[PDB]
């Protein structure tokens, strides 16, 4: 098959600038016969470009296409908050349709640390026999952290599961939820537990705890 | 105006197989092309096949030949998509999407028209309503609900119904090795509020029939 590759994967530019995204093919695209998508949290694909540098109705002229033979370009001459997505590029040249793994473009801003907040198990859980801590790292930039949970100062690896949310459309920052998950009868054999946070808007490493029982 | 309609939602236990409908209104259908184009949760989009209704040619994708078969019903405006040997491989957002028109009524070829979407989700877990647990509140405090060990997706998070918007964060689901699905929903608010005002998370998991409501105390 024809395998496109996006560059770059992931990368954060201001409204008002210039976006420039990358595709390029392992064989040549026939007839230049290359499309992009532009596709949102929870809705389906939106189709900018065909033929290379065809443009879709109701696509604003700020989107351009160029390219040839194996390397294909869009261009985003003036970005606009409803621009940052995430864009796809296809060939159909072939009968055998492929898309790209994808380029996210994100909104860049100033550096913002994490505000950090950790939460016990409740009591309804742990009649369950279940207990569950969950840290809280709100509203940063980047979206590059590290959360290390520690319990009794025991470092805890391949017991938590963390998510982040969409970068917030008004202060483009991200919010960060873990969950460390350990049984009801080893949660009560231990006091200490602890979130240590790292991340570029922090100097040293932040650590939120608190004693079980306190 | 071409209007890709979709079923909806699918739970499928591994080795069965999946139907997906897609129909088509505002424009002419069986001269155009209809494909599908699946998406992973947070993966990259995969074309599995298309079809012309009118004379009923088909084009799968080689790694989907013989799992997937797609067909036309030109009497209803109706594609489907039936795949077969469901694995959790297979759990993904399924997309209809129909070439574009041209001057002249010439197709495009590029998908120009998608439909909403249809979640087809493939496990050994049994639907489950959630358990919903509070994250208690200690200028600024933070409070929330866990909602877990629900199956399948998806789940929504409203606060105080409706009433509380500002600085409410919903994060993504994680699926637990258990074969079930657990979510957190925070939001920031006055310390000072803690001692008078009421927060209560409101929690609805639809494929369960599920609601609840969840008071949240310091």
């Amino acid at each position: 098959e024809i395998v496109l590759t996006q560059s770059p994967g992931t990368f954060a530019l201001s409204p008002g600038e210039r976006a420039t995204l990358s595709c390029r093919a392992s064989q040549s695209v026939s007839g230049g016969a290359l499309a992009w998508y532009q596709q949102k949290a929870g809705q389906a694909p939106r189709l900018l470009i065909y033929g290379t540098s065809g443009r879709a109705t109701g696509v604003p002229g700020r989107f351009s296409g160029s390219g040839s033979e194996t390397d294909f370009s869009l261009t985003i001459s003036r970005l606009e908050p409803e621009d940052f997505a995430v864009y796809y590029c296809q060939q159909y040249g072939t009968s055998q349709s492929t898309f790209g793994q994808g380029t996210r473009l994100e909104t860049r801003r100033t550096v913002a640390a994490p505000s950090v907040f950790i939460f016990p198990p409740s009591d309804e859980q742990l009649k369950s026999g279940t207990a569950s801590v969950v840290c809280l790292l709100n509203n940063f930039y980047p979206r590059e952290a590290k959360v290390q949970w520690k319990v009794d100062n025991a470092l805890q690896s391949g017991n938590s599961q963390e998510s982040v949310t969409e970068q917030d459309s008004k202060d483009s920052t991200y919010s960060l939820s873990s969950t460390l998950t350990l049984s009801k009868a080893d949660y009560e054999k231990h006091k200490v537990y602890a979130c240590e946070v790292t991340h570029q808007g922090l100097s040293s490493p932040v650590t939120k705890s608190f004693n079980r029982g306190e | 105006k071409v209007q890709l309609v979709q079923s909806g939602a699918e739970l499928k236990k591994p080795w069965s197989s999946v139907r997906v409908s897609c129909k088509a209104s505002g424009g002419s259908f069986s001269s155009y092309a209809f494909n599908w184009v699946r998406q992973a949760p947070g993966q990259r989009l995969e074309w599995l096949g298309g079809i012309v209704p009118l004379v009923s040619s088909t084009n799968y994708a080689q790694r989907f030949r013989g799992r997937v078969t797609i067909s036309a019903d030109r009497s209803t405006s109706t594609v489907y998509l039936e795949m077969t040997g469901l694995t959790s491989a297979d759990t993904a957002v399924y997309f209809c999407a129909r070439e574009g028109e041209g001057w002249f009524g010439r197709p495009l070829r590029a998908f120009e028209f998608w439909g909403q979407g249809t979640l087809v989700t493939v496990s050994t877990a049994s639907t489950k309503g959630p358990s919903v647990f509070p994250l208690a509140p200690s200028g600024t405090a933070a409070l929330g609900c866990l909602v877990k060990d629900y199956f399948p997706e998806p789940v929504t998070v409203s606060w105080n119904s409706g009433a509380l918007t500002s600085g409410v964060h919903t994060f993504p689901a994680v699926l637990q090795s258990s074969g079930l699905y657990s979510l957190s929903s925070v939001v920031t608010v006055p310390s000072s509020s803690l001692g008078t005002q009421t927060y209560i998370c409101n929690v609805n998991h639809k494929p369960s029939n599920t609601k609840v409501d969840k008071k949240v105390e310091p």
